[PDB]
This record gives structure tokens, sequence and C-alpha cells, in this order.
RNA sequence: UCAGUAACGGCGAGUGAACAGGGAAGAGCCCAGCGCCGAAUCCCCGCCCCGCGGCGGGGCGCGGGAAAUGUGGCGUACGGAAGACCCACUCCCCGGCGCGGGGGCCCAAGUCCUUCUGAUCGAGGCCCAGCCCGUGGACGGUGUGAGGCCGGUAGCGGCCCCCGGCGCGCCGGGCCCGGGUCUUCCCGGAGUCGGGUUGCUUGGGAAUGCAGCCCAAAGCGGGUGGUAAACUCCAUCUAAGGCUAAAUACCGGCACGAGACCGAUAGUCAACAAGUACCGUAAGGGAAAGUUGAAAAGAACUUUGAAGAGAGAGUUCAAGAGGGCGUGAAACCGUUAAGAGGUAAACGGGUGGGGUCCGCGCAGUCCGCCCGGAGGAUUCAACCCGGCGGCGCGGUCCGGCCGUGCCGGCGGGGCGGAUCCCCGCUCUCGGCGGGGGACCGCCCCCCGGCCGGCGACCGGCCGCCGCCGGGCGCAUUUCCACCGC
RNA sequence: GCCACGCGUCCAGCGCACGGGGUCGGCGGCGAUGUCGGCUACCCACCCGACCCGUCUUGAAACACGGACCAAGGAGUCUAACACGUGCGCGAGUCGGGGGCUACGAAAGCCGCCGUGGCGCAAUGAAGGUGAAGGCCGGCCGGCCGAGGUGGGAUCCCGAGGCAGUCCGCCGAGGGCGCACCACCGGCCCGUCUCGCCCGCCGCGCCGGGGAGGUGGAGCACGAGCGCACGUGUUAGGACCC
RNA sequence: CGGUCGUCCGACCUGGGUAUAGGGGCGAAAGACUAAUCGAACCAUCUAGUAGCUGGUUCCCUCCAAAGUUUCCCUCAGGA
RNA sequence: AACUUUAAAUGGGUAAGAAGCCCGGCUCGCUGGUGUGGAGCCGGGCGUGGAAUGCGAGUGCCUAGUGGGCCACUUUUGGUAAGCAGAACUGGCGCUGCGGGAUGAACCGAACGCCGGGUUAAGGCGCCCGAUGCCGACGCUCAUCAGACCCCAGAAAAGGUG
RNA sequence: AACUAGCCCUGAAAAUGGAUGGCGCUGGAGCGUCGGGCCCAUACCCGGCCGUCGCUGGCAGUCGGCAGAGCGAGAAAGAGAGGGACGCUACGCCGCGACGAGUAGGAGGGCCGCUGCGGUGAGCCUUGAAGCCUAGGGCGCGGGCCCGGGUGGAGCCGCCGCAGGUGCAGAUCUUGGUGGUAGUAGCAAAUAUUCAAACGAGAACUUUGAAGGCCGAAGUGGAGAAGGGUUCCAUGUGAACA
RNA sequence: ACCUACUAUCCAGCGAAACCACAGCCAAGGGAACGGGCUUGGCGGAAUCAGCGGGGAAAGAAGACCCUGUUGAGCUUGACU
RNA sequence: CUCCGGGGACAGUGCCAGGUGGGGAGUUUGACUGGGGCGGUACACCUGUCAAACGGUAACGCAGGUGUCCUAAGGCGAGCU
RNA sequence: AAGCGGGGCCUCACGAUCCUUCUGACCUUUUGGGUUUUAAGCAGGAGGUGUCAGAAAAGUUACCACAGGGAUAACUGGCU
RNA sequence: CCAAGCGUUGGAUUGUUCACCCACUAAUAGGGAACGUGAGCUGGGUUUAGACCGUCGUGAGACAGGUUAGUUUUACCCUAC
């Protein structure tokens, strides 16, 4: 029985949803379990950073979102052919690597690429054997200089260039906006209508003149 | 606060607020939206035109994200950019115009709904209106498409 | 979060996802097939050596068997195999030995003086260490209320055992390994996909998914691209084989900690010999029921009665706590005292009478001001000294401090800015990221000049006033005590 | 009988009281073992009134139903959604609620380069889409004024006047700027209908758009929301209880 | 329970064992019996099933104060 | 009542000023012998505030309960009639006690905080039972079924040389 | 002689006994027309008290040797300059008028009441807490509350906020207890008991003897099966049952 | 009409249950239209025993007869699926 | 070289399609009504009256009509009564 | 010609959602793009719910059951 | 006309109320008290469940249409006598 003014409501409650009701009197006790853990893990990879294996730079898909960047599941197999760095060993030294990701761009492709280069100079690599410090291994100074590194490791930052204040020209200031919007609507639109329109006019040239 | 409430000040009151003659029943009227083409007639359509019919064109797998594309309007167009471009803007004598990537603070579409003050601009947008390309024209400013 | 959205729905009630984004976590891999290696592989039984509560490894078997109807190594879509040319280290891993968690035992300080109580853990005190300890003043017990009586608590406190561990060293050991360039090859899962039909299901709507029947594939192939179909471009994966921890759930079980929860008709049915007594043939149903006292000190003994039951006596602080016993209400009943009683009883208003205890009433008010006279003081006003406080327009004294005030800067810093040379990299100049420098703005500080204040916030000197303390002053001053009815 | 007391020029204290709500500057008695007082609450007597409560009902004391008595328990609660009103903080912004970092503490604080995301800041159309003032001057261009008007409008402004002669403040006929808000007329945005004149490009048409007049919109026209709490009301849930 | 009654050599009575189990059994047929329950046995669960229909709905004081009327509803004991 | 030439009472609209009159002038793409007509805009001049009486008004949200009614004067429908059923105006009961009618949902009067004094309404003043225990006025009436107060609780035609 | 109008009579007959309300009334205590006087409801007037509403009233002016005691005034505006009682929890205090019904229902105020939590009272307490009883003193309109007395033996309360499983007379309510009925209905199906002795505190019911009876071999006899499960036997008891 | 047995009666002993708003003398009136309570009258006297069936619209069971419910069940069919 | 015979690519089974199918399952069986049922529609409209001189105004009140029909029985113009 | 007419001189003769059908367009979508069928949209008519603001609907119970109703009948009592 | 003081019967038939007949008589008048009277009696009929017949309905079943058999509980409470 409606009342004088209201709304329409449609509570979703016509099944036995009393059984099914999960509370959150876990969650302040879930945070200390999470970050115990976190902290144990830390001490295991103690050398090693907290986050783990380092992230490629991502664009987005879904065109609301295709002007943000991301860090993402792994450095793809052409981003690390052109670091010079083979897939079965990049894992071992903390490089996140997965066979699906593509290579469309150049400039992604080139970004990731370029964070390999600063990552292999600021990667401090243990002997194998103390011992017997192998050629590809850090310097001895550096062994006693590794710290653990917080947070996540390089931090994907999505900086705006900044421009300077130009003086406008006569293209810029001559330039039809709304006109040139509007005009590539149509010509989308009509691409396949114009195009079919042009394919059998030729026959009726053919037939006229034959 | 039950201290509060209503209930405290019906003790002693034998029908509870509830009338005597029409005794708080269970369901008089039906559970829920019951009666729309019944006996609720009047309430949904003094109150809520259209509820019952269909209208328009199914669309069965619709991606909010395609149609993702916010508009600003010509009032907050200088707020994109700090209040230190604008003082320089007028203050310049070479006339170079700053400009305001609309898609750089999260909007695409421009619209001209307000005033512009007497400074050219660059405005970078990925749309824009008819109306609010001339009012950047009547300034002396430049739309730049971008994608 | 998308989102109560797309969508489904006698389009009614109602039902109702998914993408993307931010987080928790983040680990990848192995076969068949294609091929190369002389079955190069594996199981059992017997022997040796070494540990043997997980019989483990290695060695020997003209010892047996499995396997050519295909085991093992390389090898899995990210390509892989073979050959030629360069580069590069050859050292990874099994079965042995010797070099913090769990449990157990302990660790501070009053029973100190007086005083209540049946008992103190109740009250006062313990000055100059306002008793003593405190990294210990959580809790519980002890005859009401305890940091110091005790168990405990705190402590990176002490002592003694068990567990594998982390790394070192020795030997039994397998262990000769890959990456880049060029050339030649190879490569994929079948009554399976898919289609028709039917049924169930889903938001999936000319079947989203699953299943029965029928048809039934292909290799520049196949699937998907949320409307059925034809043509043509693309986009994206490689199905009909398999393994894999973490974020996640947990009304059962083990051991815990805690509560703005309930307090024996509440809280689990069950605080107790509770799934017990009891009921039904059975499936099953299913209770009620806590409290003497601090300590039994549980009433010795005498007497009546056959005894149950009493009367004395005794314990206790209290039997008015006497064995289903703390406190013992109402309905109901018995007895004592008072009152009353032929319109059932009871009630409201107004009186009157009688009881009940109370007013502790039984000689009815004191308080100020003035007068009288009896007294008794160390006593008044006024001066001197010291301290304190208030105020001041001190017409504006001097000095500090601040500004939720401003200005100045041959100023400095710390920053921020969507204002404008150098270090590094992908193609010495053009492009890119980062660090200057300059400029502007904010804050802080060095100050300096005004304004305001010290009454949300100040000190010293001066003046005035008030108070207190001490000297005098000394009795027509001042202060106490007594009565007039 | 009189709410009548002076001159010339021109045409104040003392008392009394039918007086802004009562005082006595008036009295008499009785009060220690039998006297005083004690509304109410203990009992009893009389007069008047007076049918046993709850509930259904137009109508209950009913020959309408429940009801021997007493003790305990015993019935609008909780979650979610929405609407309105109020209080608080911020404000075209607001918010961690999800996630990280530092006995009571499972608390509290911090992290916006953790604001992703929720709501608002723009609506309209089924959708493709589109998407929020103009006027003047000079010759479609170049300058200027630049955010609608009318009526009613709490409040604020001026001062003809008036409280020998200036200042303060007072009020004041009358004259204005007009807050919020109401009524109306206009203006702008989207869809639809009708009518035209036209211009123009990167691919000159069955092209792209403008204009004028009606009409529909939950629109614009110098913001008002966000977060928390409280109360009421309507619901889905067992849903005030049997 | 008493008196009075039908039958009492056959379609007679009866013990034990066994078989038929609920929309089922079985019935010389009465909707009879199926553990005192039968026009669909008993136990547990869904379930605290729904009820426009009865009953009840707990402290005080102050202030304000009704309606049994319009329209619609398979609406007439009810709702908007 | 479903006829009407006439035709009331009661009743239903509107007006009794400042948003009203009287001027002057602009605009219109509306209408056109004609600045014709109309409408809208402005500017100006007129306050004795233009009937009586009474009263502060206007406006926005949220919203419970109600949706079985009944009775009374007058009008009226069906029915012989009904404490019957169905309507119109207004007032009551429901929702409300108080005084009176012996009692009483609807009648008469009058509505309510707790009291003292006074005075009344409707009703009454032989006793119950407050009040005529007035030197009450004028007449009528004898019942062997007298009569006694709205609602209202009982009576007719006819007849009587009472 | 015919009409007509009053009071009275006939018309006029129902069942328990019977109602101008009763008693009763006839120079009315009946009827009609009418006078004075009298009776009184919560109705009206005056006066006291409570509350509500309105004046959206008044009070910071408690302005004192730095002083001057005022805004009760019919008349748009200025007591303008060249050693001393109370008060004012401003959510407080004070003054005027008007009003006070109430079902369903709504709102406000509770220094009304219960339970627990954060603060707070140098709070109460074995020289006596909570609870319970009370013929006492009282307060508040009221919900209720404080003292006095008795019992009791170990906890409890006031104020500011917070929160709820927060107030009972009913629901043929649930649990438990107790009444009238009531020392009442009843201890009546199947012929019957009597005397003496023993024992015992106690004999109608126990034991023994005797007498009189019944079951009358299809039994009230003697043994089984199912079922019961120590009921079978000896001793003792008269606590509970018979 | 009379006789017998067991009761019913009383006593020794033991001893409940249904029911219970409060409780119970009537005439008339009105009332929700048949009162124990209200009004006007008649009147009214402790405590009880054995019967008795006029009254308490007596006790027994939320009428099964009638109707409503947008409540059901057994059965039938030319009802719908 | 089928154990003997008898059938036999037909029975029969699986999946669809059509018929039949109260044997069985679920559900329904309107409302108003001087009780209900039956009869009628007062269930949707219109005319006069009820209707009390604005309007509105009830009953299973009274008298009646309706779910049509018209290529004109519509729209003008002309001429007649 | 002034004029009159967008039905019948007036008071009456008719129908929501959903679905289907037809018509109208140099109209929108059919989903990664293009073409063409098809399908979905916008607008305007029609196919009807007469219980006419619009459920898809036969009986019987004497074997009956439940919540109720003196709002409603059979009996007594009341009014006529 | 006064007159309810006192009487108003026994039987056949039918459950009957009513009704008719036989006989006697002084007459065989009419009625009320919840259409007096079921915790006073009876269960004959209406009016359950079992059945038979006639009519109707396809059917389950219906019949103010007949026939048959079909549990009549409780005072010990108060008042009245």
């Amino acid at each position: 029985a409606p009342s004088r003014n209201g709304m329409i409501l449609k509570p979703h409650f016509h099944k036995d949803w009393q059984r099914r009701v999960a509370t959150w009197f876990n969650q302040p006790a879930r945070k200390i379990r999470r970050r115990k853990a976190r902290q144990a893990r830390a001490r295991r990879i103690a050398p090693r950073p907290a986050a783990g294996p380092i992230r490629p730079i991502v664009r987005c898909p879904t065109v609301r979102y295709h002007t943000k960047v991301r860090a993402g599941r792994g450095f793809s197999l052409e981003e690390l052919r052109v670091a010079g760095i083979h897939k079965k060993v990049a894992r071992t030294i903390g490089i996140s690597v997965d066979p699906r990701r593509r290579n469309k761009s150049t400039e992604s492709l080139q970004a990731n690429v370029q964070r390999l280069k600063e990552y292999r100079s600021k990667l401090v690599l243990f002997p194998r054997k103390p011992s017997a410090p192998k050629k590809g291994d850090s310097s001895a100074e550096e062994l006693k200089l590794a710290t653990q590194l917080t947070g996540p490791v390089m931090p994907i930052r999505n900086v705006f260039k900044k421009e300077k204040a130009r003086v406008i020209t006569e293209e810029e200031k001559n330039f039809k906006a709304f006109a040139s919007l509007r005009m590539a609507r149509a010509n989308a639109r009509l691409f396949g209508i114009r195009a079919k329109r042009a394919k059998e006019a030729a026959e009726q040239d053919v037939e006229k003149k034959k | 606060p039950s201290r509060l409430r209503k209930t405290r000040k019906l003790r002693g009151h034998v029908s509870h607020g509830h009338g005597r003659i029409g005794k708080h029943r269970k369901h008089p009227g039906g559970r829920g939206n019951a009666g729309g083409m019944h006996h609720h007639r009047i309430n949904f359509d003094k109150y809520h035109p259209g509820y019952f019919g269909k209208v328009g064109m199914r669309h069965y797998h619709l991606k909010r994200n395609q149609s993702f594309c916010p508009t600003v309007n010509l009032d907050k167009l200088w707020t994109l950019v700090s209040e230190q471009t604008r003082v320089n803007a007028a203050k310049n004598k070479t006339g170079a115009a700053p400009i305001i990537d609309v898609v750089r603070s999260g909007y695409y579409k421009v619209l001209g709904k307000g005033k512009l003050p007497k400074q050219p601009v660059i405005v970078k947008a990925k749309f824009f209106s008819r109306r609010a390309e001339e009012k950047i024209k009547g300034v002396g400013g430049a739309c730049v498409l971008v994608a």
C-alpha cells in the first residue's frame, strides 16, 4: 500500500537472505593477518624488494580510461628481446614476464625497454657463492649497501608534460572545429554508400559505351 | 535512541496509534507494488506517470565505458589551469595565449554555456559544441582537436 | 565500484549479470602428437655397504618380469629439432654425520601501631622517604571492601630439558651441460567441433550455458566478435589432455582470549547423577530441579510420648540460618488487638466519632538600631614601618611580547607554480626525461617604521585607594558580657 | 451659583482623606500527667450520588464475547531502501565505507601521486546525435556596451520640515536602490511540425548548417550539494504478538 | 454391566509365523479398517507457511482534534 | 411529478476604486475606405481610501486515523404500516460530561481546569424532594375505568333531558 | 326547536400483582387563563489558585564621591553638547489580558520509573547495602519520591550524556502457587460374617481354634505359552503406597 | 397400594471434580427492543440440614443449520491448463 | 561353422512428431441483491421525473430508449411550405 | 458573394498496458567496419477486454473442514 | 347485562397442531405464561452419517416427494419452593 508521494521500490529480499548474511567483524582482525604475513614474507626475501618483480608501463583499454597508465602483469617478450635479457633468466632477477602481451605500438615498446635499462643499472646482483664473485655480479662495496626497497619498485607516475604559452597563428584562428567534427561524422557514416555508388556507376558507363 | 521513539509515548494506549476500527492488520492492500492495473491505479498515475509499458530500442551488450564523454562549460574553463596563468595572460603584451588542455583535467567535450573573459586562449579538447567555438573565436582564441 | 545497471519478466509482481578501474595476493608449468637417441626405461626378488617409527640411496645380478599394441631423455605453440660459425662458465642437486618455539621450576614490597567486627580486606596514623615496592595499583582466593597474606602480574627476568631449523666442514655420490647469427626440416588432441530438434537452465533476449536423439566435419583450418542470414575486410585465441600454493570460506573438532549480552519462568533443552527421569511398538518427543552457616561448630545431656513429634539445655553474631535450611512478598489460611454488622459486598464527595503513633508543643518568637546603669578589656581614631592587592585618562612614564595588522629588503632560508642552462638515453646539431638558475606567490627568521593590545595575552617606576602584620596612642575612644518585660 | 483674578501696549509648605488589592501603634482565655494540635493514611456511623472492567459496535450494565485469585514473564523490535523535517562539518565540491602505515586498543591517528569510485556540477531525444543571452556603431566583417524586463516586495539611502545660533542624534511629507519569494511577459538548450532564403568545404550531391513561427521536456537563465546523526511515514524482509 | 436375543459342522472360532505401507494397502462394500487417529495414518522438516478474518497491545500530564463522504478497483468485512 | 400563459418566499452568480478613472505618445508581421479598430508598452494628473458590521492575513512540506453510521424539525420516494428501507438543509449522538423530563444515546436548557459568594436557563415549589405554610385571582369538572406537563409511550366515528 | 363549543360518561376486551414515579389529592395536590414570591447546573458576574495561548511584552540600567536615584508619557522627536534591601540557573526572572470538553489520531514536556556503559559526587555502606513489611511524618495535579519503625545481611545511589530484550488487567495469554464449592459428591456390580485365644502401646481387618457360608470339577481349584523380570523364599519395619 | 436387597440419611476414617466479572427476593417502566444491579414501589433478620428442578437467557464446545472469505479439502464432468 | 528348433531386418529399444487420455495432477467456478438461491442489471451510456425554481442529490424508484443506422439521413447553394 | 462546413440540429451509440497487422521517411539501430535481406525503433489507424479504468475459468458435498459474521437468514422476543 | 366463583369428559384414526366420528354429559368455550413446560419425560416426525422407490441431472448428486433404522449428558453451586 503506497503512501501519497514516494518512489516505486524493488527490495531484493524475497529470497531467504537472512541465512546468507556476511558480517564484517573479521575486518580488523583480517588487516592484522594481512600485515603479519606481509612482514613475514619481507624478512624471507630480506635483500629483495617487498613489492616483488617490476611491472611494465601499460596503457588502458576502454577509451574512458585510455589516457591513463597503470602497472601491468608482465613485460612482453619483444620488450625483453630489445633489452637483451633472456626470458628464462629475467624471472630470477625480479622481472615480471608474460607471453600473452603484444606490442602494437613503438612508444610503449620503447618505454618498457627504457624502463628495463634503468632497472638493470639499479639492480645489485649478489654472487652465487661469496668465495667466487662471477662476471655479471655487483662490486664488493655494493654488497654492503644492499637494502630493502619499501613500496612499489619504480612507481609508475602518470606524469603530465607542461606547455608554454604560444601566439595563435592564422591557421589555428581560421580552423573550424565544429565543421570538421560534423564533416568527419558524415563521411564515416556515408563511406560505404558512396563506395557502392561509384561501384555500379562504372557498369552504366560500360553499357552506355557498348 | 529507543527512548526518543514514538513507542515510549504509546504505552497505555490500547490501539497503539493504529485505530480501533481499521486495526493494524498484516497486509490489507497486498504485498509490494500490488495492483498497478488494479486498486492502486490512482497512486500509480497521479505520482508515477509512465510506469507501465515499453518504449525505445533494446541494447543487449551495453558498455558504459564507450559512452564516457564528460562535458565542461565555459564557466569553469579558467578553473582548470591555475590562477597564476590567468593573471599573466592579460599582463603579457606579446599576446601569447595559454593552452588549456581539456583532456588533461578529465573532460572531453566543451559547451558554450558561460561568458569568457577578453583574453585569448588555446583550447585542446576531444569534442566541441558549435556555440562553444564561436565564443572562443569571439575572444580571439583557437579550438584545437585532440584524440 | 560497475549496479539495482545492460538485460529478462501475464514487460506485472518481480528477477538481474558482465567489461573496464582501484586494491589483497601474485608462480608458472607438464604431456600426446612431430621427430632424434642400439629400451638408452621401470617393477619385483636375492646379496653388500651404510640410516633403518616414512626401508632410502648407491653398487652386483646370462635372477624373474613389464615395455616395440612404445618406457625414458630433448622437446609444447612464448615456437621446437638437426647441422656450420662465434661467445661462455663448466657445479647444480639426494641419503649421512659433527659444529627461536613448546614444556617444566622460581624471582618486589606491612599482616607495622591504635580503633571496630563473629571475622577484617572497615576507619585514623606511620613527620624530615607524609610506611614500603612498583617495567609489578590486571584477576582470583583468604571469616565484609587487600598493590605489599597467598597464587599470581610486569620484565629483551633467572635456571633446566625436547624439536627440526638456518649456515660451516668431510665423504658415498649423479654432474660435463648453454646463449647469439646463418642453413635445412617439423608441428598438434574426432561421434570431437559444428548444425537440426527436444527438455532443463540463464539477465542472455531468432537457445547464454548443460543434457538426450539424429546428421556429422575441416587444415591459409577452427572458435569468438551479445539479432536470424548471404558476400567481403579485419580483430583475438588455439578447444575437444593434465598439474599448480596466495589472497578466500568455516554454526563440526582441538586450545584459547574477550564482551555497553542474559542472570535460574532469563541465558543452549540441559548452571544440578540432561539428551537424564519419563512417554510412544517405532520413526521420535522430552522435562522439572542453584543458595544453612565464616567454620557443622549439624543441637551433647534431661524429660513426655510406642514413635513420629515436642519441652528444657547447648552451638553460632544470628536457629528470627535447625538438614529442599539466605532474604520469605501476594493470593489463601490460623490466631491476638480494635471497630462494625436485617436492603450482597465494595466506591466518590462532605463531615463526625474512635484508635494509632507523631509534633518530643505544656507557658510561646526572636533578630537588628537607640537609651540606662552595672561591669570586663589591652581597646578606637590619627601617625611610623613592612608586605599584598586594585585602578590609572602617568592626560601620551619607560621597557618587553604578540598580531586572525600593514609597509619596507644591495635580505636570507624552506617550499609551490599550468612563468621562463646543464646530466643521461631512442633516432655535433634538431627530439625526450631529470637537476639547475632566474621570476612570481606563501611561510619562517634578521630587522626597521606605523597601529593595536596586555580585559581570551605584561613587567618595572610614579600617584591614589584598600587590606593585613608590628610599634606607639592609651581611655568621654573602641570592643565583649548582663537585664529592663 | 460660578473650574472667573493681575499690570502695560496694538487691532510654597502643613496636616485630612469613599484616592495605584488589609490593617490594628486591639484584645480574652487555657496549656505536665492529663491537656492542645495532627490535611493524608487505620477503623466505624450518616446524607447525597453511584450498574463490572476490557472489546466489537450507530447503540453495552446487558439475557453480546474474555475474565476465580495472586506472583513472574508477556507483544511496533532489528537490517536494507526511499521521502520529508531538524542538528553538525565542509562547500562546487563532498565522502573512505574498500586497502595500506603507526589491557583498554577489534580503539584512535595518518595516507588524496591510495579520490579509483558514489552523489552533485547539463539536459534532451527511442536513437544516431545535439547540447544552454544579445544589442549598438562604421564599412558579412572590425570596435563598443556587455547578463532580460514589469508589478508587488521585509530591510537599507537622501532630506521640504520640525525636535541670534553650529554640531550629534531623533523622527519626518515625499523621493530611490531594491534581499528572498509570487504573478506575468520575454530570451536561450534538445525532440517534433510547418515555411523559406540561402551559403560553404578535404571528397560541390538525395550533401553540412543557419533562420522564422507553434508545440513536447523531470531543462538553462550568477550554484547547493556531499558526509554523519536524529525523528516521522511507506515498504521488502518472521516484521506489533498468537 | 444386567435381562432379553442371532448362530453354534460350516461362508465356523482362535493362537503363532508370514505378505500386502499412505494418494498406498486392504475391503461379502459401511467411505468401513489401517495401533483410542481415516472423505487420505503417525514423526520430523520446509514453517515463526498465508489470512482483506477474531482476540490482545504495558507510565503520567498538557495542547490540538476527527471521519463513516467523491471517484476507481472481480470493489461490497478491504485498499488507493 | 413526467401540462402550462402567469408566478412567489427561501436561494444561486457579479459589482460596491489606487490592480480605479482621465489624458498624451510609441510598437504591431493582427484588421483595414481613413494614425480605421484592437492589443501591448510607456510618461503624466487625479487619495473625502468612495456601503454597514466584524476579524491579522497569506503560503509551503510531512502526515495518522476515517471511508459499517444513527437520531431530531421541515420537504420527500417505496411500502397499509413499522423502533422499515432510501434522499435534501441544518443541528445533535457517535466523541459529551451537567440541570430538568420518575428512568432513558438523540428531547428542553446549557457544554466542563480546582474553589467561595451571588444570580439564573429549562424545569418546578403537599411529602419523598431544595422551593408558595401566597389570607393567590377568575371560572369549569364528580368519574361504580375521573384527571394530571413536549419528546412519550395509547384511541376513533357516534351518542348523552350529566 | 335546530345547531355549536368546553369538562365528564358510554363507545373502550388479555392473559404473574401494578403504577400521573410513588404516597395520595376533589373550596384540588385536576383542567384553562394569569400574577407576585421562592428553589438551582460544571450556565453568567465578581474574587483566589493552576496550566495554555497572545502581547513574537519588559529586565545586561546592579549606569553610586569617575555617582545622582527617570522613561505610566493622550499628541512625528533630546532630563545631548558648544554610605545605600532583593535581583540575572537570560534554557532565568517579571507584568498584562484571553482561554481551558473529548473517542480515533497527532505533537510537546517529564527533577516519572527499569536495566547496563562513559564521565562525575575526596558519594553512601557490617556503628548495617539491596530487597520486603508498615495504624507514622510528608512532598508533587499526576507518573512517583524522601524520611520514621521493623526484618535483612553486602552491596547501592544522585547529576551530565549514551544504549535498550524498559512500565500490564485482560489476549477462552504461558509457567507456578492458592481459594469458594467442601469436610461436599463419593469410598453401593458378583448372598456373610460371628465367638474365643495369641501377639502388640494400639485389633473389625494380623495369626490360631471353632461356627456359619461361597466358588460347586466349563471353579474363586491344580499347572503352562505370550507377556512381566526378582514380583519367588526367610527375617524385620509400620518413614512413603495399599 | 404394599414387601425385600443396595443406595440415598447420620456417624468413625479418608476424601475430589465441573464452574466461579461481583454475586444473587420480586412487580412495572425504560434500556441493545425479556434486569440480580438502573428508576419508582413492594420490602429485607444470624448459621444451617434433607429434597427439588421454575430461574441464573445454568455447565460441556470460537454454531456443524445460514451467509461472507477472492480460505480449503473428498468426488464428478461437456470447466481451464 | 554356428546346442537344437521357431520367428527375423519384422518385432523390440532410444529420441522426436500427431491422436487419444478426469486413469492421475494443479486450478477456477464474477459482483449487486431488504439473508442466500432463483429472477433481473439498477455493472457502460442517454431522455423526462423523482429533485424541494443555480448546480448536485439516493433506492431491485416510475416511464422509456441504446451497443445502431446513413455516399447520405454529411457540406454548401437555390426554389417551395 | 457575404459566408458555412473539418460529420449527422443538440442532449447517447463506445475501449488502457502487452502482443499482432497496415501505412508514412532520401528517418535511427541491427553492434569491429561496409553492402543487402531480416529484425528492432518513431508517428498515425485498426484486431478488446459489455464484470464496459480492461483475470484466461464447470459442478457437487446429506462425509465435509477453517477464519469469522447477529453487518446476514431458520426459532422466541420487539414495531406494523 | 353483571358475572372467570366453580366445571368443561372417555375413546376409533392420524406424530400430529388442526380435523372428523362414536358415546356420555349441565356443558363437553376460546386462549396466554420464551407459539408455558427435554439438567421433568418420550424420539413418533422434521433434520446428519446406512439404505429402498418415483422425478431431474452425462455424472458426482438434488427433491417443504414418500419408506426404514438411527447415543436425548451434568445439580454436589446461588436464588425460588
